[PDB]
C-alpha cells in the first residue's frame, strides 16, 4: 500500500502518528518501511515494535470486555459474532506482524540487539495467539511463542549484559507468558527472581541515565514478584 | 501480571 | 455494509461496542441501523451521537496535533501532507453523519426531542467541517453551521422547557459556535448566561434525578463562562 | 471552551 512512498517519509510520518495517537496509521506506515526490504535502525526496532503494541493491545482489551460479556451469557448469537470479528482482526494483526518477522527480518538480523529484538517480538505475538486460541493448534501455537523467547534469551544470556533492556523486557514477557499461558507460575516466578537478582548485581556498570533505564524494567519485575508470591 | 507497557516511544 | 444484518441485532452490537471502546465499529453498526429506514429512539438516537462523537473526536485531535507541527515548521512536505490525510478523513465522516442526517433522519423527525437532537447534530458536524475549513466554503460552511442551531434553538425555545438536557446542551454547543467559529465571543458569554440563568429558574420544577441531568450541564456552561470571563 | 463531551452513553 506504501510502496510509492519514500522510506525516510515512512518514518517520518509514523513518528508523526505517535504523536497523534493515530497507531493504525503508525502501524501501516512502520510495515511500508520494511517491505521497503533495508534492515532497521534501533529507533526505527522501536517505532515498529510501538505501533503494533499499540494497536494489538487494544485489540486485546476489546477482546476480553467481549469474552468476559460472552462467559456471563453462557451461565442470541451477537456477542459471540462479535467477539468473534475482533478475535479475527487481532489474529490478522499477529499474522501481519509475524510475516514481516519472517519475510525477512529475522533472518536478515545478525546483531545481538537487533536479534533478540525480532524474536522478543515474534515470542510476544505468538503469545498473543495463544491468549484467544483454543482448538487444534493451542498447543502448537503456545510452543511456538515458547521456542522464540527461548532462543531470544539463549542469545540474550551469551551477547548481552543482565542489565540490557531489551535482556530484561524478554525476561519480563519469558516470565508473563510462563504464568499466564504455558501454567507454569514456579518458573515465571524463578525467572523473574533471577533475572532481577542478577540485573541489581550488575548496576554499579551504568551510566546514571542506564541505570534509570535499567532500574525500570526491574520494577516491572518486582512488581510481578509481588503480585505472584 | 504486567508484560512491558512498550506502547511509548 | 451492514444491509444483511438484522436492525435489532446491529442495535446490540452498538451496545457491545461502546462497552469494548471500539468506537469505529460503533459507529459503523448504527450507520448500519439508520439505513434500515426506520425512526430511531431516544437511546438509539444516543448511541448514534455518542458513536461519531468519539470517532471524530479522535480525528479532530489528531488533526490538532499535526496542525500545530505545521505551524511550528513554517516559521519536507511530510507534515502537511500527512495532515492533510487525516483532515480528509474527518471531512469524510462529517459528510457520512450529514448525509444521515439529510437521508432521511431530520425530515421524518416531527417531535421535538428529535428534530432538536437531530438538528444539533448537523450544527455540530458543520462546526466540525468550519474548524479545519480555509478556502472558498468557510464562509457557506459556518453559516450552514449557524442555520442548522439557530432552526433547533427556535424549536427547543417553544417545545421545550428551559432545564431540558438537550436543549442546554444545544445552548451549549452553539455557544462554542460563536465562541471558537463566529468570532462572537459577546454572542457566546450571553447566551451562555442566559440559558444557565433561565434553567436556575426552572430547577425547582424536576426530580432528584432530572435535576442531577441539568445541573451537570448547567456546570458546563458555569465552566465556559468562567473561561471566558 | 468544553462543548457537549457526548463521548460516554
Ligand atoms: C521489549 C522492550 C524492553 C525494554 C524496552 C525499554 O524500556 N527501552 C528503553 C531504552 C532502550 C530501548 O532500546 C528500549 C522496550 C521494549
Ligand atoms: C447534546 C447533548 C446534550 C445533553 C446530553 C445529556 O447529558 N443527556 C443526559 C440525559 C438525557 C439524555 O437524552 C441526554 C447529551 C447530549
Ligand atoms: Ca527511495
Ligand atoms: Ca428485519
Ligand atoms: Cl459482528
Ligand atoms: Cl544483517
Ligand atoms: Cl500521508
Ligand atoms: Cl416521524
Amino acid at each position: 500500500a506504501m510502496g510509492s512512498m519514500e522510506r525516510a517519509s515512512l518514518i517520518q510520518k509514523a513518528k508523526l502518528a505517535e504523536q497523534a495517537e493515530r497507531y493504525e496509521d503508525m502501524a501501516a506506515f512502520m510495515k511500508g518501511a520494511v517491505e521497503k526490504g533495508e534492515e532497521l535502525s534501533c529507533e526505527e526496532r522501536n517505532l515498529l515494535s510501538v505501533a503494533y503494541k499499540n494497536v494489538v493491545g487494544g485489540q486485546r482489551a476489546a477482546w476480553r470486555v467481549l469474552s468476559s460479556i460472552e462467559q456471563k451469557s453462557n451461565e442470541g448469537p451477537e456477542v459471540r459474532e462479535y467477539r468473534e470479528k475482533v478475535e479475527t482482526e487481532l489474529q490478522g494483526v499477529c499474522d501481519t506482524v509475524l510475516g514481516l518477522l519472517d519475510s525477512h527480518l529475522i533472518k536478515e538480523a545478525g546483531d545481538a540487539e537487533s536479534r533478540v529484538f525480532y524474536l522478543k517480538m515474534k515470542g510476544d505475538y505468538y503469545r498473543y495467539l495463544a491468549e484467544v486460541a483454543t482448538g487444534d493448534d493451542k498447543k502448537r501455537i503456545i510452543d511456538s511463542a515458547r521456542s522464540a523467547y527461548q532462543e531470544a534469551m539463549d542469545i540474550s544470556k551469551k551477547e548481552m549484559p543482565p542489565t540490557n533492556p531489551i535482556r530484561l523486557g524478554l525476561a519480563l514477557n519469558f516470565s508473563v507468558f510462563h504464568y499466564e499461558i504455558a501454567n507454569s507460575p514456579e518458573e515465571a516466578i524463578s525467572l523473574a527472581k533471577t533475572t532481577f537478582d542478577e540485573a541489581m548485581a550488575d548496576l554499579h556498570t551504568l551510566s546514571e541515565d542506564s541505570y534509570k533505564d535499567s532500574t525500570l524494567i526491574m520494577q516491572l519485575l518486582r512488581d510481578n514478584l509481588t503480585l505472584w508470591t | 501480571a504486567g508484560s512491558i507497557p512498550g506502547r511509548r516511544s
